């Protein structure tokens, strides 16, 4: 067999050993589920210091708590821009789902609040910037790097499948950089709890599994599906499926032709063959064996699940960074004011935040 | 080449997602 005695024994007893922590986070991720935390900081408390991003909804700033001069990224939402796009309940699950995980991959929710007008998240501040940056600086990420972050992806969705969530959110530009070269997770508006099976169509076009595009109800594997996209272009520099456009795109998905580039492993095309695999009864994640497929695939064999999950391997790249509240590894946005109406807007819609 | 097409793509940016 591929395992002498010795072998197999450890690798059942770190497969038993995962168990037993995963039963132990359910538990607790199900307290705090039940029993959210709410209001434990106001506006005034935070000097704002730059916009580190905007999108349709609000944005996210970085801010200095003025009482102890630690920074933070406050995400802010415009209550009647939420209530006009639709995503309400998206803006509550995400706190909901923040203020009740712990992984150490996973951004962790210092203060939350909210005043006539918005919403505010009091996040960590991850300095080193999107891992998109960093790819598109580089080109393409040698497989050893690529797999120390594929590694993180791997334990976070064990972690997250564990408490029945989809993630359904991968790509690089939602992957953060932190001052040790880990990966921080972020975004969870499109995050689901999901026993079984759902429907919605989500995600961004290049990382879609093929059952989200079809009109078909799909479950967890679709994260499986995604982690073998991050991989493919972590690795190759671009994206396994691609198109000027998007119907172009899914197209290509669910034919599920893939080509590697020369480069790749044979290991790594392996891998990828499994992950991007359109029949679910073939996906690995998605078999019998379930994520122990991926982490004991020979691509994986050098890697310690423990020591990254302890943070204990050094980091391929180590962001550059000149003091506190350095933003030199994020783009510019366009700066705009922090207005506060004198009336409540949206009350009732977002009591529970 | 696969890499020159993904430039003439026009999607080698940061991509939106669907909604
Ligand atoms: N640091 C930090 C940090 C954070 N804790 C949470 C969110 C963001 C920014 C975005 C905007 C683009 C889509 N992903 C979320 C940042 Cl920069």
């Amino acid at each position: 067999g591929h395992m002498g005695n010795a072998a197999a024994a450890k690798k059942g007893s770190e497969q038993e050993s995962v168990k037993e922590f995963l039963a132990k986070a359910k538990e607790e991720f199900l307290k705090k589920w039940e029993s959210p935390s709410q209001n434990t900081a106001q506006l005034d408390h935070f000097d704002r210091i730059k916009t580190l991003g905007t999108g349709s909804f609000g944005r996210v700033m970085l801010v200095k708590h003025k009482e102890t001069g630690n920074h933070y990224a406050m995400k802010i939402l415009d209550k009647q821009k939420v209530v006009k796009l639709k995503q309400i309940e998206h803006t509550l699950n995400e706190k909901r789902i923040l203020q009740a995980v712990n992984f150490p991959f996973l951004v962790k929710l210092e203060f939350s609040f909210k005043d006539n007008s918005n919403l505010y998240m009091v996040m960590e501040y991850v300095p080193g910037g999107e891992m998109f940056s960093h790819l598109r600086r580089i080109g393409r990420f040698s497989e050893p790097h690529a797999r120390f972050y594929a590694a993180q992806i791997v334990l976070t969705f064990e972690y997250l499948h564990s408490l029945d969530l989809i993630y359904r959110d991968l790509k690089p530009e939602n992957l953060l950089i932190d001052q040790q070269g880990y990966i921080q997770v972020t975004d969870f508006g499109f995050a689901k709890r999901v026993k079984g099976r759902t429907w919605t169509l989500c995600g961004t076009p290049e990382y879609l599994a093929p059952e989200i595009i079809l009109s078909k109800g799909y479950n967890k594997a679709v994260d499986w599906w995604a982690l073998g996209v991050l991989i493919y272009e972590m690795a190759a520099g671009y994206p396994p499926f691609f198109a000027d456009q998007p119907i172009q795109i899914y197209e290509k998905i669910v034919s599920g032709k893939v080509r590697f580039p020369s480069h790749f492993s044979s290991d790594l095309k392996d891998l990828l063959r499994n992950l991007l695999q359109v029949d679910l009864t073939k996906r690995f994640g998605n078999l019998k064996n379930g994520v122990n497929d991926i982490k004991n695939h020979k691509w994986f064999a050098t890697t310690d699940w423990i020591a990254i999950y302890q943070r204990k391997v050094e980091a391929p790249f180590i962001p550059k960074f000149k003091g506190p509240g350095d933003t030199s590894n994020f783009d510019d946005y366009e700066e705009e004011e922090i207005r506060v109406s004198i009336n409540e807007k949206c009350g009732k819609e977002f009591t529970e935040f | 080449t696969t890499y020159a097409d993904f430039i003439a793509s026009g999607r080698t940016g940061r991509r939106n997602a669907i909604h």
